[PDB]
């Protein structure tokens, strides 16, 4: 519960109707309407996924909402469908190359989710007498409208005396491996031990006897090459990075066991979303890279952020619009951000001060909309948060002009910064 | 050791009840508008209701931009996490840069973990009630309960505890007389050792006798743990017990620093996040102060101005202090201060004026102090004329040899013979620049 | 029942040796007297003690050392049971 | 006999030659020159033998061959850790520039550890159940539990082995037995070395003083502690393990007093092949509590910083300038020069006339230092082979003639090959 609010925690989803209208505010987001129209138009065609290997590229000036409407995207998909968020300088590693570090991002924005039927055992167990030698004994489960008693084997009675289960414990034993899952008690413990106090569950279900076919639906993403690159998986899976496993018969293989399983009806492939923030960083070679990945049908949706115009490839002497190469920027769509106007900006700084829980005076709200329209955005919330906390330590109620205007000399702004810099400090 | 290090003399921000600034501001002088910046940003750490801001502490070299982050530090306390960077550690050779930098994200956020037991000691009378055998049953030998009959150093206390346990009594060595580690819940025994009133003087052997516990045998035991987010990191990602990890050639390689964004954020999270709202821990943000961040990478500025857009991410105090000068890793691409004009919109930029005079005289006064040695009138007059006319820093380094050798001359006091002859014997890179 | 529950009677508190020769609390055992003391010089005086034993059937007399306020009783009868050196 | 160090470049200083009040004088430890230059070093080494303070650094400049490293090998031989490095020894493949600077200013400070704990030793008669333990002035019995038992077999421990045994059953047997050695006539095992019966009381306790570095690091970094502390160990480093463990605990050790902490010295030689990087990590390195101090040495004047296309003085940013006390030495004059040489001389067992001292003299100052020094062994080695008992000018001559000098050869150059 104690998480921080940050800088895009104001938005919390893609402002549309049933007929896709974009909305002047709502959802946390204001103004930008083609955008958000863009947005909401390539969300669902993410939430269909009938198609793969489809780009789109978020271009416009700083402090457009980029990044936000990205993240407002990812919030709008919801769970259940993996949203991979990368920063373009995240691809270089020193023990994967670039290629491989793309190949790991685009199958980790894919999911699959595995179907397994299931045969678990419930009940109150009123009985459990085994007799250990130092090999026979009896498990009574009990049920709110039946009840059962079940010779015990030799690995069942080891099993059970691993997992200590005493009378009166919910327990949820699965008949197709009998793994021990103790899930609470249904009465204390004879209220004369001295220890073991804890509290009681509710009752298991009347035909929790038997539960035929429990279907559990386990999700996995395509990341699961980790799993068979090398014998110890864990490690890979978890921190270790250092994973230049072989292409071929791990990409190739799994790919074609996934397809088995979709036309077997085991799995279903549900393809997620791969946003790469400031695409720009990426290297000539990494584009070159996209510019073929981007067709295979395991590719997800790859949505770009980029803040430059014609700028220089890195990793090459030309240049190129967005400072992505002239290939994939033709392949992928562009969806431009209009700059936001003056209602916007006042508008956004407010949602921002309700989402701080800071409330301010008319003329603050209109001074700050001023500064905010000269100098940035992400200033203005800035300064919205320096103000509030002069505010509290002045014990004042809500931030008047005295407090904001306080701020604004306290803390400056780069072009500001450039202008007191004249001191040549140093070059 | 006192070990005096190159600028101690910073205690806080030293601002007013009102939130002004002051001369004698608990050691540092000077720098009214710094201050209350500082005293503004610090508030706000102490808020812990904004994550991801950074702040910029850009001004001219010598204006005392890592005192006053250490004194904003030292302001904020030992309680919570600060962890301090210069952009030169971000270039590693086993870990990418991006990497690096969310490790001291996570280092700079703290997190008290706090953990109760019930467990009772002392000596233990082991003794089994005979019991008629399970009346819902037939007859024979049963035992409905088992007596243990704790003693400590207080007095005595027997324990009715379940019989079932009676198991975990025979497989270690509980016998009449040693110390053993009960658990509330769990039950298990952990035997700690005979007491030490049987450690006869002619019986060899160590790691066997322990002391009587002292207390009552019911001990509810509190403890807290403090360990950063990285802490905990490092300690899921790593194996532990068995699995032939014994290995020296093909494990010994220990640096797999090397981390995932999965394992990092996401799970890890979560269990922070139950330990949070289950009133087992308290979260706990800190700050990371990252001094010359101009030398980092363009690279490092593009995951910069993305990390710091996450809602966990900490409170980053930059200080630049070069100016206008190519991004390193760019073509000829001028920005202010050494950082991408795109970062510079994201972060406040604290400016900080030249010392005046007076102040260089008062810092130079505070620092001889510090270092325990008196100082003329016309001594510390000089030392503030010779820091007017070279760098501030120069004089204080003047200060220690001064006073050694005053003190080998057979006077006390650094008199202004002394600062004379140390500024011919020793002198500044501005006079040296004369080739 | 009784493999699982050894019912044995206390650990049967040990006595606090002393040395014989200083009354200090003894940190040796001098292995051919079987005597426990704390310095060489009470090692010293033990063995010729335990020499003038042998050497007749009993010694008469008890060898004095460091005797306190209180009599000192010399302890003569301090028996030995360990055998010879060798 | 020929030993590992012998006459070298800097062995003829043997130190900081400097009087009671720190004033330098001619020529006495073989250092000769530089007076102002060897005032500031015995200034430096006092602040350092002091420890009052910390993160002090001083950059000795001037002209190749004005006696620079000659100054600092004489404070370090005078000055109690030293560690001298240059620029390119922290260039490490494994280890970027950080972790290896780092691991060098934490190498570079001394750590004393005092150990006190409880030693039974002595010849064992026979053991059983119970040790029969002998020395030289008593005879003691113990009665052995089961970690004792078992320490007894895992080592064959047997009659007149002298043992040796701590507190934690820590059991160590040393050496072997003391008078069986006889029946041994042909062969005697590798570990079976023999010892003499040890005396005194049986149980005695030793207090010992562990000298480290605070370098330490490498120790408690992996799991093997002594294997790292052979070869270039961990590459790692993490901070937390430096900083959140080892300062805490010297700290908690300073107060209750179980270890004390002695600053050392690190002599960067050529600090101007540093990068930029390197340079701003100090910056702030410097400004560490267990900070070393910092001494260096350049021979640029104006000239650019590598890693970047700007240019400053002694060819190292402005921002670190700021940090240092520079110490600029200044060249040898006609007397100084003979007197080095002399000393020169004198030290590589080589006798050489007036005139030759003359010549020789002449040519170190139309020519650089060390050429002269070098035509020294050479003209002494050309005696010999004339066999004459002194070097005269012929051999002097001779050996010029011969050996080029930068000049010369630069001059000769004219072939363009
Ligand atoms: N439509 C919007 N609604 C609310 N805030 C916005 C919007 N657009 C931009 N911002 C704010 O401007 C700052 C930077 O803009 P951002 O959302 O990152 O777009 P870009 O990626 O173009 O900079 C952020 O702090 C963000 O909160
Ligand atoms: N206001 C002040 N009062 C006292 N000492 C100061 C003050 N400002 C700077 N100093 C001194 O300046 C020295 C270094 O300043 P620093 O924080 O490194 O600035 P910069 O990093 O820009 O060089 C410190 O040793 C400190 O003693
Ligand atoms: N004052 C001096 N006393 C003794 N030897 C000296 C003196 N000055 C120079 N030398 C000799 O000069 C030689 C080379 O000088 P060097 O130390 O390389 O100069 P730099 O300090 O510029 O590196 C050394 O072998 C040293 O023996």
């Amino acid at each position: 519960r104690i998480e921080r609010i940050g800088a895009h925690s104001h938005i919390r989803g893609l402002g549309l109707d049933d007929a896709l209208e974009p909305r002047q505010a709502s959802q946390g987001m204001v103004g930008q309407l083609a955008a958000r129209r863009a947005a909401g138009v390539v969300l669902e065609m993410i939430r269909e996924g009938k198609i793969a290997g489809r780009a789109v590229l978020i271009a416009g000036q700083p402090g457009t909402g980029k990044t936000a409407i990205a993240m407002g995207m990812a919030q709008a998909l919801g769970p259940d469908t993996p949203f991979t968020a990368i920063a373009g300088s995240e691809i270089f590693s020193l023990e994967m190359s670039k290629t491989e570090a793309l190949t790991q991002a685009f199958r980790r924005s894919i999911g699959v989710r595995i179907k397994e039927e299931t045969e678990i055992i419930e009940g109150e167990v009123v009985e459990i007498q085994i007799d250990r030698p130092a090999k026979v004994g009896k498990l009574t489960l009990k049920t709110t409208e039946m009840e059962t008693i079940y010779d015990l084997g030799t690995k069942m009675i080891e099993s059970l005396t691993k997992d200590k289960v005493q009378a009166g414990d919910v327990i949820t034993i699965d008949k197709a491996t009998g793994k021990i899952s103790k899930l609470g008690r249904s009465f204390t413990r004879a209220r004369d031990y001295d220890a073991m106090g804890s509290q009681t569950k509710f009752v298991q279900c009347p035909d929790g006897e038997l539960q035929k076919r429990k279907e559990v639906v386990h999700t996995v993403s395509l990341h699961e090459i980790d799993v068979i690159n090398s014998r110890t998986q864990g490690f890979l899976a978890l921190f270790s990075g250092d994973t230049g496993e072989i292409k071929s018969e791990v990409r190739e293989q799994i790919n074609a066991k996934v397809a088995e399983w979709r036309e077997e009806g085991k799995a279903e492939i549900i393809p997620g979303v791969l946003f790469i923030d400031e695409v720009h960083m990426l290297d000539i070679e990494s584009f070159s890279f996209l510019n073929r990945a981007l067709e295979s049908d395991m590719a997800p949706v790859l949505i770009m952020a980029t803040n430059r115009g014609i700028t220089r490839i890195r990793g090459t002497s030309y240049q190129s619009p967005h400072g992505i190469p002239i290939d994939l920027l033709d392949r992928l769509l562009i969806v431009s951000t209009t700059p936001y106007s003056e209602k916007d900006t006042k508008q956004i700084l407010r949602i921002r001060c309700e989402e701080e829980d800071v409330e301010m005076s008319e003329d603050a709200y209109t001074v700050l909309t001023r500064i905010g329209l000269e100098t940035s955005l992400r200033y203005a919330i800035q300064l919205i948060t320096a103000a509030s906390l002069v505010c509290r330590k002045r014990k004042g109620t809500e931030v008047q002009v005295d407090d904001i205007k306080r701020v604004y000399s306290l803390f400056l702004d780069e072009s500001r910064s450039t202008q007191y810099m004249k001191e040549y400090q140093d070059a | 050791t006192q070990r005096i290090a190159s600028h101690s003399h910073v205690k806080g921000l030293g601002l007013d009840e009102s939130g002004l600034a002051k001369q004698a501001a608990s050691g540092l002088v000077g720098q009214e508008n710094a201050r209350e910046a500082c005293g503004v940003i610090v508030e706000l750490i102490k808020s812990k209701k904004m994550a991801g801001r950074a702040v910029l502490l850009a001004g001219p070299p010598g204006t005392g931009k890592t005192a006053l982050a250490l004194a904003i530090a030292q302001e904020l306390g030992s309680k919570v996490p600060f962890c301090p960077m210069v952009g030169s550690e971000v270039y590693s050779t086993e870990i990418k840069k991006t990497e690096v930098l969310m490790e001291n994200f996570r280092r700079a956020i703290g997190l008290r973990i706090k953990e109760t037991k019930e467990v009772y000691e002392g000596e233990v009378t082991e003794l089994t009630p005979c019991e008629t055998e399970n009346p819902m049953g037939g007859y024979g030998k049963t035992i409905s309960h088992v007596i243990i009959g704790l003693k400590t150093a207080k007095g005595t206390k027997q324990l009715k505890l379940d019989p079932s346990i009676f198991e975990s009594l025979q497989k270690e060595r509980v016998e009449a007389g040693d110390v053993i580690y009960i658990e509330a819940n769990s039950g298990a025994v952990k035997r700690q050792g005979r007491c030490d009133t049987y450690a006869t003087e002619f019986d060899l052997e160590a790691e066997e006798y322990v002391p009587l516990p002292k207390g009552d045998v019911h001990k509810k035991k509190e403890i807290i743990q403090d360990v950063t987010l990285h802490d905990l990191d490092v300690a899921n990602a790593r194996p532990q017990g068995g699995q032939d990890i014994l290995s020296m050639m093909g494990q010994l390689m220990k640096p797999k620093k090397t981390e995932i964004t999965d394992k990092l954020r996401g799970e890890i999270n979560k269990v922070v996040n139950k330990y949070i709202d289950q009133g087992i821990a308290e979260l706990v943000p800190g700050v990371l102060f990252v001094d010359e961040v101009h030398m980092l990478d363009i690279e490092c500025f593009t995951y910069l101005h993305r990390a710091l857009e996450s809602s966990i991410a900490p409170i980053v105090i930059f200080a630049s202090n070069r100016g206008n000068c190519v991004i390193r890793g760019t073509e000829d691409i001028t920005s202010p201060h050494g950082i991408p004009l795109d970062l510079l919109d994201r972060v406040m930029i604290i400016r900080t004026m030249l010392y005046t005079p007076q102040e260089m005289k008062q810092i130079i006064k505070i620092r001889a102090q510090t270092e325990g040695i008196n100082i003329s009138e016309e001594a510390l007059n000089h030392l503030g004329e010779i820091g007017t006319k070279t760098t501030l820093r120069y004089s204080v380094q003047l200060l220690t040899p001064a006073n050694l050798l005053a003190k080998i001359n057979g006077k006390d006091s650094i008199e202004k013979e002394h600062v004379e002859e140390i500024s011919e014997l020793f002198y500044d890179a501005k006079s040296s620049a004369k080739i | 029942f009784e493999e699982w529950f050894p019912q044995g009677r206390p650990p049967k508190v040990p006595v606090r040796e002393v040395c014989p020769v200083t009354h200090r609390p003894a940190l040796y055992r001098d292995p051919v007297t079987d005597i426990p003391y704390a310095t060489a010089r009470a090692f010293k005086i033990i063995r010729e003690a335990y020499k003038k034993y042998i050497t007749a059937h009993g010694l008469p007399p008890t060898a004095s050392a460091l005797g306190p306020g209180p009599p000192p009783p010399e302890p003569l009868p301090g028996s030995g049971p360990r055998a010879l050196r060798q």
